[PDB]
């Protein structure tokens, strides 16, 4: 209600006041300032949810200004705050906001203090702005909004250059993902003429009636846009190296802020993809390919960063395919359990991680049950509701219903793919915590109490479990492409789901309770390093997106080390130069010559009248 | 009215500043931040007291104010000045880059400094008169006019006179690429002149008349070469732009606000204004030249950029690139893109002014030059390289920057005309990018002790501070909120377009 810009504003506005006072405030006062900017956009957030509930599910549109204007080229900003809309703004606004509680603790102790709660905010604003902007324009100012942001976080460490180079590789590959999604842009305006969401629905299939070729490729393009900014085949290369940041940072750019904006252009363009039906199933075939790459490389290295960011890659791709299975309502309830989830699954590793004091492996360290329990609840809701699990978790629905949809739409092969992703899941689900918290504790990981983030804490642990389940995400206002219901087989498929996950978390644990020897002889394996490292390169993705332009580009910039045209260009002045060097030498200063050059110019002089 | 005035305060100023050099030696930096007041007071006066949302279709003759005087009646050579609403946009980014040019050499005391500051308004007025021109000897006249003093400003400022560097390669490179191509251009001009005395029978120098004139085809190809040569040297395109790094690395950073921020957009404003209307079929023909220059020098100045271990010759190399966007859109039939190339023209003069300024900054502050000697300066500087990652920010498709509206209704328009060589063009971004990342990991990420001299910094001035922070609220507005500038563009760019199409 006239209240959308102060989800933008107000953190925005925070930002500026933490740019300008670079560290000469105190710790409490900036703390105070950091929380309150987002905690103000969750409470307007939460105004404008119970007043959409109020509405009766009917959209609400706020034009501030208009952007630019030519007469055939009108840009406005324009907000539209809808059903799913509505439901991305709030996995945003509780989502930093838990995140950045939590940071309000983790940062005190170390400078660059009021650095991060500045670019944190930005970070957020610009997400926010992605997500209620109601011109693809506008939009596109969200895209690369939020990379910057993620530039400056990822790289928040400049002292030493691991973390300090790791941020430019995502920069690079992000804007490469920017440049495949205008170029859909200037081909919807060619096409179309307006950039506006409803507009554009209603006015695509008017302007088509003859030709019909040139839409994929503006939707192919489309497509390429969306994946490569969170993650996907074509173009995962960074989401590894994103780990390099401190904790709370990864949270964000991984759970639910950042790699939530490619999730978000698929659906809002749903009708925009259901006018090219090979398209939207395009998106569900590299879907059900990345599933299969995005899950075992959590398993193959000992860092516990690495193996939370797989995890996710495998989590955005598998909804990709819910995106692809036109089951659009059933994807975005499995994105409102998979923020609860992977943001506490992220930051309680980051509480561990301060009290391992500086170990990073999975091998040496066990027996942390008898360290801190609460660090160990914590991952334990976590693994359940990744693995499918039946037992009062809160995504087994979400997996549930789009697999009641993907069989409705009838894919055997993307069953397959769902049968084993929810193995997958269970694989890695429970190992982790196996390989580490049990065993023997030869390093003693110093756990850390305290009230400041013992509640959001427990707030995230009341949140990720069935509790929040039960909170029905808006969806009845945007009225999508209905995500279909099968009933007499959804007990079927439940119940297979649970005996799949059951099957992983027995094999884990089966893996923890033997000797563990046959576990080293298959780490051991020449045929497993092979593979081994034969996933260290990822399908070679890394190495091919590498080899492929990299050093091309560095050969090419050491053949410009010295500039090419500027001296082939200087040629007129060196043929000058020498040849007035020749004339002057031509000169004698005997005095017979001269006369001699006045015998020959006669001479000369006659001979050219003579020929005419 | 106000033009003749308003291109001889530069002239006047540098007249009393020398006057009053013998009465002090403070007066002349006191005396020339008024009088660049006033000439911003004179463009921002008709800015807002002038008609700027004036009618989108009144013709090709069409301006605000205008004025002429006989001064050479033998060939009709008048002092035709006259002032459209995109040549006001020129004026006055000219008049704030003047008042950063006078700042920035605030508390600078030589043994002569009254000399400086009058070759120093005399080159800002050769500029201004550049921009408004309509007779064709005059426009040549200022144009070769503003590019004698910058010699001297390099010569003798550059260094003074101890390294023979600053004077026998980059001044003189910078003076002979740019007069043999006014020369060219200038000849270019009178063969047009003498096919319209042929075909009417007076001697005109006047662009009224010499707009229609008939000529055949074969004919005004040739003199559509010849003044793009001319055009093409002043800002950097493909063949000929061997000037540019030489020229911003040795003249003081304030010289160099002259040399890049301004003097670029003049070449720009000739092929809008000068060459697209005369030669329509010429140009026509010449378009996909145009293009394929275009997109190269877009591809080349960020691989130099990439490759280049300074950092002013790294700015220069920037600017080459930028310019390849806006001759891709001059050479289109589209109204959308040159309104594009215009706004990221004025956002090009305020994201390379700010970044040579705090980079003559950085070596004042540091007395080092070369950017990989230094790293890991943030914890030392305290408001300098925070303003600068901005800076950088704002060089590539940053929204909430000005470049990013405009390079990117360049690409719309581009697309609208032509597909396949605008596909290619948008690659440059991600060109960008890296030559931009590489700045700044390269001067300020890393740690302090990859040179001794980091470890002594001083402190930052309030003023440069002041002209920094304007510098960059200004941008952000232009990114946010370009409209005002753009509806005060509207028409000259609309009547170019439709004589463009419909004289073909």
């Amino acid at each position: 209600m006239n209240m959308l810009a102060l989800t933008i504003i107000l953190p925005l506005i925070g930002f500026v006041l933490l740019a300008f006072s670079r560290g000469r405030w105190s710790e409490n006062v900036s703390a105070i300032v950091g929380v309150g900017s987002v905690g103000l956009a969750a409470l307007v957030t939460a105004f404008i949810g119970v007043d959409f509930f109020a509405n009766g599910e009917q959209t609400y549109s706020q034009p501030l200004w208009t952007w630019m204007s030519v007469g055939d080229f009108n840009i406005g900003f324009n907000l539209v705050l809808d059903g799913l809309s509505l439901t991305m703004l709030s996995v945003v606004t509780g989502v930093g906001f838990l995140i950045h509680m939590y940071a309000s603790w983790y940062m005190r102790g170390e400078e660059g203090y009021s650095r991060f709660f500045a670019y944190t905010n930005l970070f957020i604003a610009s997400m926010v702005v992605l997500v209620l902007a109601d011109n693809l324009l506008l939009m596109y100012l969200g895209w690369e909004g939020v990379g910057l942001c993620s530039y400056l976080l990822i790289g928040f460490y400049y002292t030493d250059p691991k973390n300090g180079a790791a941020a430019m590789k995502a920069f690079v590959v992000t804007r490469v993902g920017d440049v495949f999604l205008a170029f859909a842009l200037f081909i919807l305006y060619n096409e179309l003429g307006t950039l506006n969401f409803r507009e554009m629905v209603e006015l695509a299939p008017a302007h088509f009636a003859d030709g019909n070729n040139m839409l994929m490729w503006a939707t192919l393009m489309l497509l390429g846009g969306a994946v490569g900014k969170s993650a996907q085949l074509p173009l995962q290369t960074w989401l590894a190296d994103a780990m390099a940041g401190p904790t709370p940072v990864s949270a964000l750019i991984h759970a639910a802020t950042m790699v939530t904006a490619g999730v978000y252009l698929i659906a809002r363009t749903h009708g925009l993809f259901l006018m090219t039906p090979e398209v939207l199933h395009l998106v569900g075939i590299v879907g059900a390919v990345t599933l299969l790459l995005a899950g075992f490389a959590a398993l193959v290295q000992t860092d516990i960063k690495r193996v939370l960011a797989y995890s996710t890659m495998s989590q955005i791709g598998y909804m990709f395919l819910a995106l692809g299975v036109q089951a659009w309502d059933a994807a975005i309830f499995h994105l409102m359990t998979h923020a609860f989830f992977k943001a506490l699954l992220f930051l309680a590793s980051g509480s561990v991680i301060l009290a391992c004091h500086h170990e990073q492996n999975i091998f040496k360290m066990g027996g942390l049950r008898k360290s801190i329990p609460l660090v160990y609840l914590c991952f334990l809701v976590g693994g359940a509701a990744l693995s499918a699990l039946p037992l009062v978790t809160a995504g087994f629905f979400s997996k549930d219903e789009i697999l009641a949809g993907a069989m409705a739409n009838g894919h055997i092969n993307l069953m397959v793919a769902g049968l084993v992703g929810a193995f997958m899941t269970s694989l890695y689900t429970f190992r982790m915590i196996f390989i580490v918290f049990h065993g023997k504790e030869q390093i003693h990981a110093h756990a850390v109490k305290g009230v400041t983030h013992s509640l959001p804490l427990i707030v995230l642990l009341i949140l990720s479990t069935f509790v929040g389940a039960l909170i029905v995400p808006p969806l009845q206002g945007v009225l999508p492409q209905t995500t279909e219901l099968a009933h007499g087989s959804m007990l079927t498929l439940e119940i297979t789901s649970g005996v799949v996950a059951v099957v992983g978390i027995l094999l884990a644990a089966w893996l923890w309770l033997g000797k563990r020897t046959l576990v080293t002889s298959i780490a051991n394996s020449a045929p497993g390093r092979l593979l081994s490292t034969w996933w260290y390169n990822a399908w070679g993705f890394d190495w091919l997106y590498d080899k492929v332009f990299v050093k091309p580009f560095l050969g090419i910039a050491w053949l410009l080390k010295r500039d090419p045209l500027n001296s082939m260009m200087n040629i007129p002045a060196v043929l000058s130069r020498f040849a007035g060097k020749g004339l002057l030498l031509s000169e004698n200063g005997y005095l017979r010559w001269y006369v001699a050059s006045m015998s020959i110019g006669a001479v000369v002089v006659l001979a050219l009248l003579m020929v005419l | 009215m106000l033009l003749p005035w308003l291109i001889l305060i530069p002239f006047i100023g540098g007249f009393l500043c020398w006057q009053t050099e013998r009465f002090g030696v403070k007066v002349p930096r006191w005396i020339a931040l008024i009088t660049m007041g006033l000439t911003l007071a004179l463009s921002l006066q008709l800015w807002l007291q002038g008609g700027y949302s004036l009618t989108q279709s009144a013709g090709i003759p069409q301006w605000q104010s205008e004025f002429d005087m006989p001064w050479i009646p033998r060939f009709g050579i008048s002092i035709h000045l006259a002032i459209d609403g995109l040549s006001l946009l020129m004026v006055v980014l000219t008049g704030l880059l003047g008042v950063l040019a006078v700042l920035c050499s605030w508390k600078e005391i030589e043994k002569y400094q009254g000399f400086f500051h009058l070759n120093l308004m005399w080159i800002l007025g050769g500029v201004i008169g550049v921009f408004l021109a309509i007779d064709m000897f005059l426009f040549f006249f200022f144009w070769e006019m503003m590019l004698v003093p910058m010699y001297f400003l390099i010569a003798l400022w550059g260094h003074k006179a101890s390294d023979g560097k600053t004077r026998i390669t980059a001044a003189t490179k910078f003076f002979i690429y740019t007069q043999a191509s006014g020369l060219v251009m200038l000849i270019a001009i009178l063969a047009l002149v003498f096919v319209h005395y042929n075909a009417t029978g007076v001697w005109t120098f006047n662009y009224e008349e010499l707009l229609n004139t008939p000529m055949s085809s074969g004919v005004e190809y040739l003199l559509m070469l010849g003044f793009f040569i001319a055009f093409a040297v002043k800002m950097p395109v493909v063949p000929l732009h061997g000037w540019l790094p030489d020229a911003h690395s040795q003249a003081p950073t304030a010289g160099s606000v002259d040399l890049a921020g301004i003097l670029l957009k003049t070449a720009a404003y000739g092929l809008l204004r000068f060459s697209l209307p005369l030669f329509p079929n010429a140009s026509a023909e010449f378009a996909p030249i145009a293009m394929w220059l275009g997109v190269i020098g877009i591809f080349y100045g960020a691989w130099m950029a990439f490759a280049q271990t300074d950092i002013k010759r790294l700015i220069a190399y920037t600017s080459v690139s930028h310019m390849g966007f806006v001759l891709i859109a001059i050479y289109t039939g589209s109204q959308l893109a040159y309104q594009g190339a215009v706004i990221q023209m004025i956002a090009h003069g305020l994201s390379a002014a700010g970044l040579f300024i705090l980079c003559g900054q950085l070596y004042e502050r540091i007395h080092t030059r070369d950017m990989r000697m230094m790293g890991g300066l943030w914890s030392k500087m305290k408001w300098l390289p925070a303003l600068s990652l901005f800076f950088a920010v704002a060089t590539l498709g940053m929204p909430g920057t000005g470049n990013f509206v405009g390079e990117f209704m360049i690409l719309f328009g581009s697309f609208q005309v032509v597909p396949v060589i605008t596909v290619i063009s948008t690659f440059g971004l991600v060109f960008a990018s890296v030559y931009s990342l590489a700045m700044l990991h390269r001067a300020y990420f890393g740690k302090a002790k990859s040179q001794i001299a980091s470890q002594e910094l001083p402190g930052m001035s309030l003023r440069e501070l002041f002209m920094i922070l304007l510098l960059v609220v200004l941008l952000v507005l232009l990114g946010f909120y370009p409209q005002p500038i753009l509806d005060t563009s509207h028409s000259a760019i609309g009547n170019i377009q439709q004589w463009f199409v419909n004289s073909v």
